[PDB]
C-alpha cells in the first residue's frame, strides 16, 4: 500500500498565526489520467473527518479561502493564512490515486497553551 | 443535504460477531460506491471495505487485514450499507465510519459521525 506521511505530529499555534502541514507519499500520486488525487481532511475531537481540499488545491464546498493546498508528485503542503478556533483539530492527508486508499497519520493543530 | 448515520457499534468479545448499518439520504445512492473506514489511535484512519454500484455488479473490495472475516453489503432500495464483522479481533477496535465515492469523484466527501466498535475481553 502507498504509505502517507505527515509532519509534524503536533502543531501548536496561537490564533492568527500561520500554519503549514507536510504530507509525503511513498510513490507519485499522479494518476494515469493526469490528475493527482491527494486530499486533506480536518477532524475535530469526537467528530468525524470533514473534506477540506481535494485534488491538491481544490477547496471543498463551504471551505473558507484561508485554507490552501499545494505540492506535486510525492510532496504536498496544506497552509492556513491565519488560524481560527473552528480550524483546531487533527488534519489528515489521503491519496485515492492508488487502491487501497491510504491516510497519513495526522497532524494535531492545537492552541499554544 | 447529505446525511450518513452509522449504527450497530458496541463492545464485543474477541472472536465475536457484529453487524453495522448506515442509513443515507441526500445523494444518488445506486451509482455511488459505498465504503467503511475505521479509526483507532493504534493505526489512525484506515480503509476497510468498499462495495461498487450496479454498473460494477456490486463488486466488493476489502483491506487485507479484514478479508475473509468482514462482509460489506448494501440495500439499494433502502439506501443503506452494511458491514458484517465476524471472528472479530482486538485490533479491529475503533470508530467505524460510513462514507463513499463516485467513479469520477474518487474522494470521501461526506462521513457519518461514526459508531464505536470495541473488541476486548477485559477492561
Ligand atoms: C456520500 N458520497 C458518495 C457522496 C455524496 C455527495 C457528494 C459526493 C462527492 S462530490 O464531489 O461532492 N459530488 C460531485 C458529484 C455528485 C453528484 C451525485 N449524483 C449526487 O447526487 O450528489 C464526491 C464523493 C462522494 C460523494
Amino acid at each position: 500500500d502507498v504509505v502517507m506521511t505527515q509532519t509534524p505530529l503536533s502543531l501548536p499555534v496561537s490564533l492568527g498565526n500561520q500554519a503549514s502541514i507536510s504530507c509525503r507519499s511513498s510513490q507519485s500520486l499522479v494518476h494515469s489520467n493526469g490528475n493527482t488525487y491527494l486530499h486533506w481532511y480536518l477532524q475535530k475531537p469526537g467528530q468525524s473527518p470533514k473534506l477540506l481540499i481535494y485534488k491538491v488545491s481544490n477547496r471543498f464546498s463551504g471551505v473558507p479561502d484561508r485554507f490552501s493546498g499545494s505540492g506535486s508528485g510525492t510532496d504536498f503542503t496544506l497552509k492556513i493564512s491565519r488560524v481560527e478556533a473552528e480550524d483546531l483539530g487533527v488534519y489528515f492527508c489521503s491519496q485515492s490515486t492508488h487502491v487501497p486508499f491510504t491516510f497519513g497519520s495526522g497532524t494535531k493543530l492545537e492552541i499554544k497553551r | 443535504e447529505v446525511k450518513l448515520e452509522e449504527s450497530g457499534g458496541g463492545l464485543v468479545q474477541p472472536g465475536g460477531s457484529m453487524k453495522l448499518s448506515c442509513a443515507t439520504s441526500g445523494f444518488t445512492f445506486s451509482d455511488a460506491w459505498m465504503d467503511w473506514v475505521r479509526q483507532s489511535p493504534e493505526k489512525g484512519l484506515e480503509w476497510v471495505a468498499e462495495i461498487r454500484n450496479k454498473a460494477n455488479n456490486h463488486a466488493t473490495y476489502y483491506a487485507e487485514s479484514v478479508k475473509g472475516r468482514f462482509t460489506i453489503s448494501r440495500d439499494d432500495s433502502k439506501r443503506r450499507v452494511y458491514l458484517q464483522m465476524n471472528t472479530l479481533r482486538a485490533e479491529d477496535t475503533g470508530i467505524y465510519y460510513c462514507t463513499g465515492i463516485y467513479y469520477h469523484y474518487p474522494w470521501f466527501a461526506y462521513w457519518g459521525q461514526g459508531t464505536l466498535v470495541t473488541v476486548s475481553a477485559e477492561p
